[PDB]
């Protein structure tokens, strides 16, 4: 396959600066050009730039909402395209697509989450939700963990390390007045106890280079 | 600039269009557009290119047309993985800019009545001196409920946080709520109650200090 993973994303004051970074995998860089396209949150897809090869002199275009703030580079010998953005506003807040363009957008990378924001980088708090065959409107039980008062999104959500994953549930987060978010993961289990059984959430909270494994135990 | 409807509704099986509208001076004057997919949560994707065109790696049942103004999508024999965001965007030559549509919504016709799980405040949080109920309500159609508290019989406004719907990956929708006390208002009260409301009907979970 193809596959194109961003990185350097999390929170940046206003005014800032914050560089994203862009590795590509199953494509040759050196003859493709490289676009990024933002997702304003609860908005539409508006083009960021491009960035030509480097046969045709490394041109770069960019949309009139970004140019002379942000400047995009590129790097074949290491593999990866640069996206620099200088002067920074609550307006840029967004979902950051790489993106190669070709004679439209062939390929799409996950997308990294920039939020430009004045309000500090807050880690989680993480507690257990104890299996419970009574927390059910449905038939069987189920356990989960809390992600609780955290800051900016996204923080993710794995089970024993990815190795159980047909139970689970993660739902959206909430933002909280305190202007700080919470998320749960529940996972869908036989019985109130379950002795032998090991659950972990692994939360990952890359904005604030934390992590925590959680193991959910049976409530005394 | 490029314009589309915000939303456009339609029965399974059938054909739908959405129209992308441009100008003489932009789409009239030199056709060229490209269409995009966007299901909630998750990157987009190109479904067709240079108005007629299709990858091999992309359902046939997506196909684009044109009048001299405005390129329109047209979906054929619609069903549930339909439902996403749709875009159209256009690109001119060098030291130009891509312009980008407004994005559009598609639709299904089912009905489905809401599960609710809901836990108490974790005793790691309670020795923290916090305390939170957790209530979180999943696969309802349509995505639309309401999430009222109880601290036994009496309705709780403050301190609750609830999500607005959300297009699950099974095509139904997911919401969350969670209501933050003190550990003296938690064990102040016999049972508190999750209460979700949803097309007349209420589902309603119970928890109590242990």
């Amino acid at each position: 396959e193809v596959q194109l993973l961003e990185s350097g994303g999390g929170l940046v004051k206003p005014g800032g600066s914050l560089r994203l970074s862009c590795e590509a995998s199953g494509l040759t860089f050196s003859n493709v050009w490289m676009s990024w396209v933002r997702q304003a949150p609860g908005k539409g897809l508006e083009w960021v730039g491009r960035i030509k090869r480097k046969s045709e002199g490394a041109t770069t275009d960019y949309g009139a909402p970004v140019k002379g703030r942000f400047t995009l580079s590129r790097d074949d010998s290491k593999n990866t395209v640069y996206l620099q953005m200088n002067s920074l506003k609550i307006d840029d807040t967004a979902v950051y697509y790489c993106s190669t363009l070709t004679r439209y957008f062939d390929y799409w990378g996950q997308g990294a989450l920039v939020t430009v924001s004045s309000a500090s980088t807050k880690g989680p708090s993480v507690f257990p939700l104890a299996p419970s065959s009574k927390s059910t409107s449905g038939g069987t039980a189920a356990l989960g963990c809390l992600v609780k008062d955290y800051f900016p999104e996204p923080v993710t959500v794995s089970w024993n390390s990815g190795a159980l994953t047909s139970g689970v549930h993660t739902f959206p987060a909430v933002l909280q007045s305190s202007g700080l978010y919470s998320l749960s993961s529940v996972v869908t289990v036989p019985s109130s106890s379950l002795g032998t059984q090991t659950y972990i959430c692994n939360v990952n909270h890359k904005p604030s280079n934390t992590k925590v494994d959680k193991r959910v135990e049976p409530k005394s | 600039a490029l314009t589309q409807p915000a939303s456009v509704s339609g029965s399974p099986g059938q054909s739908i269009t959405i129209s992308c509208t441009g100008t003489s001076s932009d789409v009239g004057t030199y056709d060229l557009v490209s269409w995009y997919q966007q299901h909630p949560g998750k990157s987009p994707k190109l479904m067709i290119y240079a108005d007629i065109k299709r990858p091999s790696g992309v359902s046939h049942r997506f196909s684009g047309s044109k009048s001299g103004n405005t390129a329109s999508l047209t979906i054929s024999g619609l069903q549930s993985a339909d439902e996403a965001d749709y875009y159209c965007c256009l690109y001119a030559g060098s030291s130009t800019s891509v312009i980008f549509g407004g994005g559009t919504k598609v639709t299904g016709q089912p009905k489905a009545a809401p599960s609710v799980t809901l836990f108490p405040p974790s005793s790691e949080e309670l020795q923290a001196n916090k305390a939170t109920l957790v209530c979180l309500i999943s696969d309802f159609y349509p995505g639309a409920v309401t999430v009222a508290w109880k601290a036994d019989s009496s309705p709780v406004k403050a301190g609750v946080e609830t999500t607005t719907p959300s297009k699950q990956s099974n095509n139904k929708y997911a919401a969350s709520s969670y209501l933050s006390l003190t550990p003296e208002q938690w064990k102040s009260h016999r049972s508190y109650s999750c209460q979700v409301t949803h097309e007349g009907s209420t589902v309603e979970k119970t928890v109590a200090p242990t």
